[PDB]
RNA sequence: AGGACCGAACCGACUAAUGUUGAAAAAUUAGCGGAUGACUUGUGGCUGGGGGUGAAAGGCCAAUCAAACCGGGAGAUAGCU
RNA sequence: GCUCGCCGGAAGACCAAGGGUUCCUGUCCAACGUUAAUCGGGGCAGGGUGAGUCGACCCCUAAGGCGAGGCCGAAAGGCGUAGUCGAUGGGAAACAGGUUAAUAUUCCUGUACUUGGUGUUACUGCGAAGGGGGGACGGAGAAGGCUAUGUUGGCCGGGCGACGGUUGUCCCGGUUUAAGCGUGUAGGCUGGUUUUCCAGGCAAAUCCGGAAAAUCAAGGCUGAGGCGUGAUGACGAGGCACUACGGUGCUGAAGCAACAAAUGCCCUGCUUCCAGGAAAAGCCUCUAAGCAUCAGGUAACAUCAAAUCGUACCCCAAACCGACACAGGUGGUCAGGUAGAGAAUACCAAGGCGCUUGAGAGAACUCGGGUGAAGGAACUAGGCAAAAUGGUGCCGUAACUUCGGGAGAAGGCACGCUGAUAUGUAGGUGAGGUCCCUCGCGGAUGGAGCUGAAAUCAGUCGAAGAUACCAGCUGGCUGCAACUGUUUAUUAAAAACACAGCACUGUGCAAACACGAAAGUGGACGUAUACGGUGUGACGCCUGCCCGGUGCCGGAAGGUUAAUU
RNA sequence: AAUUCCUUGUCGGGUAAGUUCCGACCUGCACGAAUGGCGUAAUGAUGGCCAGGCUGUCUCCACCCGAGACUCAGUGAAAUUGAACUCGCUGUGAGAUGCAGUGUACCCGCGGCAAGACGGAAAGACCCCGUGAACCUUUACUAUAGCUUGACACUGAACAU
C-alpha cells in the first residue's frame, strides 16, 4: 500500500512509503544467509570504477534460487520476506521433502499457496516450466537466457515478459524495455509477474533517504573545472559544447552497443 | 592543533619495517642503497 | 514518528577585539551554528603523481599542490641581472 | 607548620596510544630551569617492575595483505585458487584485606575458581578437514523491577564550647565487609512427552528439517537483585604499653533501619519502524570411513602442569604530537554534597593546585572590565561593538499557509518568607498484625513509620522575591536559494555544491560504462519498477516558435574514396 | 531586475530632508520559459530596507578597578646597519642632515609622539620586455590512445543460383 507521510517537518513532506503488512516481521532464514561486504564502487585495483556508490545500511545476502531445478517436488509458501539486495520481495518456500528455499514473489503469491517446478507442473503463477511447454502469449518472469543457467530477465520489482511466438527451438519474447529477443525454448521461466508494482510509487523525499540506499551525491560536471570534466568551467554558467560523459563520449543519443557477438537473437531494439 | 605526525608503532613497522622492505624488489633496493651508504640503522624496525 | 525543536558533552568556525619578532607558522576571549544524524569518533585497511580523491574550492594528497616528495639526466638552458 | 586563594564532569583518579627510567633513595648545582636555588622531569650512584586467573602470546575469523599450482604480462611484474596471515571483534578461570622509600587482582593472610596431562576404580559405542544446532549481532522508544550511590533516623564513641546562649528536637566522627558457593525471585522466551514414516542437509545419521497419530497439561531454558554462607574472621572511630614524636605490637565499641535513586544491571529483553542490521572458532550434538573381551567416551578420586613476554612512571600533559618545562591537539573508564530539568551554572567534599622572575610606583597611551548627568544611532559604508531581552505557570496570540506550521508570534498577570487548611495535605513507599496456601524470595487485607509536592487563604520584610551565576531582543517590507546538509585546512560559508523531484539518453547481461598492454575486477552475486551518463533542482501553474548551422539517430539510388589486385 | 548604459528614469509611499528600500509605469542599452519562466508557506551565523526597546556608537567624553607601560634587582632578544663630528630655511642638482647662501644651535640622557630619513620587511604581483615557463581552451598545427571500416592470416566442408 502507498501511504503519504504527513508534513510534520521538512524532509517528510514529500516522503511516500510503500507499506506491505504481509512481509515477515522478524529475522530471515539464517541458513540461507551470506555475508555481503560493500565495495564503494571500487575494483580490485582500489580505484573508483563506478561513481556515486558508498555508505548505506549494512545488508546480508539472501540465497535466492533462480534455477528452480527441484522438478516434481510440490512446495508450499511459508511467508513473504523483505529483501534488501533487490527491489522485489522474496518468498520462503517449504518443499515436501523438508527443504527451504528463497524465490522471487509473484504478483499474487501469499502464505499457503502451492507452487511446483517441472515439465508437468500446472500452469499457475509461481510455477517454473520450460518455455517450450508454457503456452504462447502468457506472461512470465525470471526468464532463463540459457538452459539451466538461472533466471536473468524480469527479476525487478514489477517487471515481466510475455512469449509472443514459438518458431521452433527458440521462443521470441517482448521484454519490458520493448526489446524483441529470442531465446531457446528449453530455457525455464516462471509464470506470473514479480509482485512489487508499488515499488516504483515510493518517493524518497529527502537527501538522506538516498544515502541509506548507498547512493552518494552526484556532481553534475558543468560545476567542475576544465581539468576535471569536459563540461569544465567558465565565468558563470556557459556550457557551450555538446553534452558528453567524463572521458569524452556523447551520451545524448549516441548508441554504445558494439557487442556483435550474438546480434542475432535481437529482433527489435526498442521504441 | 593536530599535527602531521601521529605515532603508531604498528603502522610504523607495516609501512617502513624491515619485512615490508624485503617484500618488494624496490624495497630490497632501498636496503641495498642504505647498506652501500653504511647506514647504522637500516630501517625503523626498533 | 522526525536529515523535528531548546540546549551541555562532542563536531563545527558566522562576528568582533586581542595577538601579528604572537602563548600559538591560524590561536585566545566574548558571542555564534549543528547537536538521532547526509551525525560524530577510536583502531586497522585500500586508492599514488598527469595519478588518486573531491556534496566541486582547482579543494586535499605529511606546515609543500594549475601536477607531491626524494634521487638521478644535471654543471638543463638563461640573447637576462 | 598556620592562614589565604584556585580547580573540583577537573586543573581529581585509573588506562590505552605514544614515550622509554622521566619512578624511589642518597648526593651534587657548572650547564639545563626564561630569575635565585639548598630545589627539579638536571648531573652522578644505587635501588625498584614478582601473575595458571590482568594483558600479550595463543585458538578463530572481518576489511584487507600475501599466495603452492594456476591465468596473464617485453623483463620487472599483475590478478588469484587451495591455503596462510591479519583486531579495532569472538574464545577457560581471583576476590577482599594487609604490606614497600619505590611493585602488586602479580608478594603475604584468608577464602575460591578454570583448562589440560598421567594414574586408579566403576559404567560404557567411541571416532571427522564432514552434517546440524549454537555462537549471531540494526535504529528508536517505552516503562517496570533493581543495584551503585546519596539523605535522614537509630546505635556507638567523643564533645559542653576564646563572645550572649548551648545537658538538648544540641555538636563532631563512625556505622565498612568481596569473589566464590547455595537458594533460582521480579521478569523474558518456549507447549511438552512417546511411537511410526520421508524425493531434503554433496555419502551416512539416533542429530536438523518435514509428514501423520497418540497422550498430559505442567515441562524446560534464560534471569538482575535480594537472602544465607563466606565472616567466632577482616576492617573499624578512638585508646593503651613502646613511642629517635620517623612510627609499631596488642586491644579496639556500634557496625542496623527507612527513604530517595541512576545515563549502570535485568535487557543480546520487550514494543515498534524501515534503511532490514559481520564472519569463524571455542562449545553442544550427528553419524561415515575405521577401531571393538582393545582403543576411546562419561563420572568420581588422587596427582601433576599452567610456560614465555609486558607489569616502574607520565598519560588532556613539563614525560605523547606541536623545534620550547609552548595559553594548542590527544581515545576510553570512574561521576560525591547544596541549589538545579541537567554531565549547564554557582559554591564545596575527596583529592590536587597558586600556573619558575620578583619588589615598588599609581603618568601619557594600550589592553580587559565597572559606572554615568541630559540626549538616545545625531555614530558609521553598516546599530560594528556595546547595551538590552532571558526562567516557570496561567491567560492570550495577526497576515499568510503546502493546514504541519507561522508561534515561545506579539502582549498581559503571578513568583520571596511565615502560618493555617493539613501539629506534613494529595501522592509515593510500606512495617507489624490478621486471613488464605501447592507454607513460598508466596497472595490478600492491613495500615504504623518514612518521604512528599502543588494550590488556596491570611500575615510579613525590602527600592527590588525567575533577586546571584545561569538565562530568546522583538516586529514590518523585500532579493536569492525550497528545506537539513556541503565547500576554498590557513583572508571568501554564500545567491555556489548536494539534495528529494523531473526529463532526455545509453544499457538484454559476457550489459552499457570504468580501472587494467592482459588476465581479471568493479558495475552486481544486481537484470529495464535495474544500472550508467547528462541537464534541471521541493512544491504549485507552466515550459511557446525554429532542424539552416553543429552534434546525434536513420536512409539508400548515385558520386567520390584506403590498403589490396 | 543579482540583468537598465543613459539614470539618482517617472509617479507614489516612508523621512524635516531617502543615489538605498517598497509599490506601480514599460523607453526590456542588453528578461524569458528545464544552461528552466513566474509564483511560493517554512527554513537561513544569507543580501537590502524600515520601526519599538536599548544603550558611551555618538554630541563629549569623566571617573574608577585590574594587566602592561614607568623605577629598582636578576636574566636577557630581534629586525636593521657603506662610513658618520646624523640642524632649519631658500635655492641648486629633476622632492638634500651632507652641495650654495643664510639662519639658528652649550655637552649628554630619560619619558612620550610618529612628519622625514623616498623608514624596515619581500631582486613589483600592475605595466612592458624574453624568438622565458607552466597549466587550460578550441572548427590553430602536427601526432596519438580509444572507437570504427575493409583486406589477408587463424579459417574448413559440401549444396543451389
Amino acid at each position: 500500500a502507498v501511504v503519504k507521510c504527513k508534513p510534520t517537518s521538512p524532509g517528510r513532506r514529500h516522503v511516500v512509503k510503500v507499506v506491505n503488512p504481509e512481509l515477515h516481521k522478524g529475522k530471515p532464514f539464517a541458513p540461507l544467509l551470506e555475508k555481503n561486504s560493500k565495495s564503494g564502487g571500487r575494483n580490485n585495483n582500489g580505484r573508483i570504477t563506478t561513481r556515486h556508490i558508498g555508505g548505506g545500511h549494512k545488508q546480508a545476502y539472501r540465497i535466492v534460487d533462480f534455477k528452480r531445478n527441484k522438478d516434481g517436488i510440490p512446495a508450499v509458501v511459508e511467508r513473504l520476506e523483505y529483501d534488501p539486495n533487490r527491489s522485489a520481495n522474496i518468498a520462503l518456500v517449504l518443499y515436501k521433502d523438508g527443504e527451504r528455499r528463497y524465490i522471487l514473489a509473484p504478483k499474487g503469491l501469499k502464505a499457503g499457496d502451492q507452487i511446483q517446478s517441472g515439465v508437468d507442473a500446472a500452469i499457475k503463477p509461481g510455477n517454473t516450466l520450460p518455455m517450450r511447454n508454457i503456452p504462447v502469449g502468457s506472461t512470465v518472469h525470471n526468464v532463463e537466457m540459457k538452459p539451466g543457467k538461472g533466471g536473468q530477465l524480469a527479476r525487478s520489482a514489477g517487471t515481466y515478459v510475455q512469449i509472443v511466438a514459438r518458431d521452433g527451438a527458440y521462443v521470441t519474447l517482448r521484454l519490458r524495455s520493448g526489446e524483441m529477443r529470442k531465446v531457446e525454448a528449453d530455457c525455464r521461466a516462471t509464470l506470473g509477474e514479480v509482485g512489487n508494482a508499488e515499488h516504483m510509487l515510493r518517493v524518497l523525499g529527502k537527501a538522506g533517504a538516498a544515502r541509506w540506499r548507498g547512493v552518494r551525491p552526484t556532481v553534475r560536471g558543468t560545476a567542475m573545472n576544465p581539468v576535471d570534466h569536459p563540461h569544465g568551467g567558465g565565468e558563470g554558467r556557459n556550457f557551450g559544447k555538446h553534452p558528453v560523459t567524463p572521458w569524452g563520449v556523447q551520451t545524448k543519443g549516441k548508441k554504445t552497443r558494439s557487442n556483435k557477438r550474438t546480434d542475432k537473437f535481437i529482433v527489435r531494439r526498442r521504441s | 592543533m593536530k599535527r602531521t605526525f601521529q605515532p603508531s608503532v604498528l603502522k610504523r613497522n607495516r609501512s617502513h619495517g624491515f619485512r615490508a622492505r624485503m617484500a618488494t624488489k624496490n624495497g630490497r633496493q632501498v636496503l641495498a642503497r642504505r647498506r652501500a651508504k653504511g647506514r647504522a640503522r637500516l630501517t625503523v624496525s626498533k
